[PDB]
């Protein structure tokens, strides 16, 4: 006949992967040089990354340069849209699938006039600027993350250049900027709050996301809270029986009091809930202890226990 | 440079236009903002036309009194006032915006004289 | 639509003492800018982002703040530092200015 | 009372690879390309 | 799986010229495929067997 | 006592098609090809 | 993942002619890959790691 009341909260494992938002920049160049003069067209395209100075323009003012420069064995090739010159073009919203990614693209070339035929067929050059917004997901060990369109990056999302997180990509590709201003399309003309963004060059495109600490992901999730449980001691175990959910949780150890090791996330959550519940009940009860006690069930469940004692009015 | 001509007389009921010549910088990378400064009072914002575009964001109450426009070729901006009255005698400045710390060059200011 | 309130109106201060003017906003703002306008001239920028210094502004001028409370302070005031000072916001699209502060020497 | 640990949505959302997102976007891009390549009137 | 009905291809592809104007061959085929499609409760889209 | 028939790993490993293996290798090959095609310095 | 053994590529690719007969280069490589395969109860087919 050893019974004690209290308040109980049950936490379970987290299986939903960590998720965050990314944005991608790329430059697309297409060649229609194979006009088959000899009457069909055989065009091949290519994609390229974006440098730092250009990304600052796109993120804030939504403008890009329609000119790409490459290099190969000391040979450099420069192309312009419609064979023009170095100029600034705007980016406009582009329609797409409902509830998906959002794309901003610049207009293509004005025209593609025919040229010569036979060996030297008509050659056309076009360049486009693209911006895409999607989401990415990563799992518990944080070895890689995958974007929406299906592109994988072999790097932990929490890496910052001086941490111990996994980073198997090229060394001279990752750099992090501080006090970075990025604004949305609808509010061109307002300065937002500076943040810390991380950039990565994948050769074919560029990726950027807001850097954050590892304390933003937590491996435990709240399941239920019970208000009128009763703790009964059986000598070598403790039974927490509640008649609201009709459940009984049995722990292997009697003393328990195993303080959380790495599950320090819930300290703020349990502190608010227990304090809130006790206030509505403190009319006829007093706290029998000052510190919350933690146990672990035979199954994978974590319990927070705070005994309560009645007040002798 | 950002120079503005002044010394103009306003006839009530007749629309007036103001010019703000911009030179020495790329005109398609910033914005022009027009501000009205009533003498003896604080400054007031009107709107901000975006060159290279047409994003003329206007004030919450100046829709019926303002009209912005630009000549990309002549690198110039203009302020059109519709049905001016005698209570709006003030000085108007054209300012350059931008998300870069480099500069935001304030204009000189055009005085407006409206009377009988 | 955020309205800026400048509680100080008349300084009438003499050289020798520090002077501080605070700008209060009805709502939260990301940053704040300070403009000094001498009579018969266009205003000039002094402080941007509530903590930085413009070009040509001497070390004396400085300010700080957070949320909806900001202020500017100076160290060695001379005769030429008697002008009007305005606080302007940027986050909300209507670029609302402030009441302004008059500084006098006596 | 009736209780459950992990719902159907929780088990469905525990997958890193979103097959619906990958294939829908891939088909949309190919269809758009086939329009410009052919007569887009 | 799927069942396909197709027409015969061209009888032959004789070589033509070379260099700039290489040998050019043209072929056309007719195809018919039968498969199944599936759709979910809200009925926003459906997917065929081959993944379209 | 607490018992279960098939664990989470057993149900995850009961799939012939390994999506993680297919996509990771495919992206790795394309990235390597894009290096030689472009300036690989 | 998989382990690959490959031979070195060509030493160089010198430019040749232009126009119709552009520069022609030929390269050959040898590849070896080790992976795993899986098959189900009726044993009708099996799938390798890379998806073949
Ligand atoms: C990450 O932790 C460091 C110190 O451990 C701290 O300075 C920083 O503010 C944290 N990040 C965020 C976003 O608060």
């Amino acid at each position: 006949e050893n019974h004690t009341e209290g308040l109980l909260m049950v936490f379970k494992d987290n299986i939903i992967p960590y998720s965050f938002k990314v944005r991608s920049y790329t430059k697309i160049v297409t060649n229609i040089l194979i006009y088959n003069g000899h009457s069909v067209t055989n065009r091949h395209e290519e994609k390229f990354s974006v440098e730092s100075y250009e990304t600052d323009q796109m993120d804030t003012i939504y403008q890009c340069y329609n000119a790409v420069k490459m290099t190969k064995d000391g040979l450099t090739r420069v192309y312009v849209d419609r064979d023009g010159v170095n100029i600034t073009v705007n980016l406009k919203p582009t329609g797409g699938l409902a509830n998906g990614v959002r794309r901003y693209a610049s207009q293509t070339e004005l025209y593609d006039a025919p040229g010569r035929v036979e060996a030297t067929y008509r050659t056309r050059t076009t360049v486009n600027c693209l911006i895409t917004d999607m989401m990415a997901k990563s799992n518990s060990p944080f070895d890689f993350f995958v974007t929406t369109t299906g592109q994988t990056v072999e790097m932990s999302p929490f890496y910052d250049g001086k941490n111990t997180e996994t980073f198997h990509e090229r060394a001279d590709s990752f750099h992090v900027r501080t006090n970075y201003k990025i604004v949305d399309y609808d509010n061109r003309g307002t300065n937002p709050q500076g943040e810390r963004r991380a950039f990565l060059d994948k050769g074919t495109y560029t990726l950027s996301w807001k850097l954050e600490n590892r304390t933003a992901y937590c491996p435990l999730q709240h399941w239920q809270t019970f208000d009128s449980t009763i703790a009964t001691e059986t000598g070598k175990s403790i039974h927490f029986v509640t008649d609201e959910g009709t459940s009984s949780f049995v722990t292997n150890t009697t003393v328990g009091i195993e303080l959380p090791d790495a599950f320090k996330c819930i300290e703020e959550q349990v502190n608010k809930t227990m304090h809130e519940k006790y206030e509505a009940v403190q009319d006829r009860y007093t706290k029998g202890q000052e510190a919350i006690t933690y146990f672990i069930t035979s199954g994978g469940l974590l319990l927070a226990w705070l005994p309560l004692t009645p007040r002798s009015l | 440079q950002l120079q503005q001509p002044g010394a103009e007389l306003v006839r009530p009921g007749a629309s007036v236009k103001l010019s703000c010549k911009a030179s020495g910088f790329t005109f398609t990378s910033y914005w022009i903002n027009w501000v009205k400064q009533r003498p003896g009072q604080g400054l007031e914002w009107i709107g901000n036309i975006f060159p290279s575009d047409s994003y003329t964001n206007y004030n919450q109450k100046f829709k019926d009194k303002a009209t912005l426009t630009v000549d990309k070729s002549s690198s110039t901006a203009y302020m059109l006032l519709s049905s001016p009255t005698s209570e709006d005698s003030a000085v108007y400045y054209c300012t350059r915006g931008g998300y870069r710390y480099d500069s935001d060059y304030w204009g000189q200011g055009t005085t407006l004289t409206v009377s009988s | 639509q955020i309205v800026l309130t400048q509680s100080p109106a008349i300084m009438s201060a003499s050289p020798g003492e520090k002077v501080t003017m605070t700008c209060s906003a009805s709502s939260s703002v990301t940053y704040m800018y300070w403009y000094q306008q001498k009579p018969g001239s266009s205003p000039r920028l002094l402080i941007y982002d509530t903590s930085n210094l413009a070009s040509g502004v001497p070390v004396r001028f400085s300010g700080s703040g957070s949320g909806t409370s900001y202020s500017l302070t100076i160290s060695r005031m001379e005769a030429e530092d008697a002008a009007t000072y305005y606080c302007q916001q940027w986050s909300s699209y209507p670029y609302t200015f402030g009441g302004g502060t008059k500084l006098e020497i006596k | 009372a009736s209780l459950e640990l992990y719902s159907r949505d929780e088990q469905r959302a525990s997958n890193v690879f979103d097959l619906e997102g990958i294939f829908r976007e891939y088909n949309f891009q190919a269809q758009n390309i086939a329009g410009l390549r052919k007569d887009l009137d």
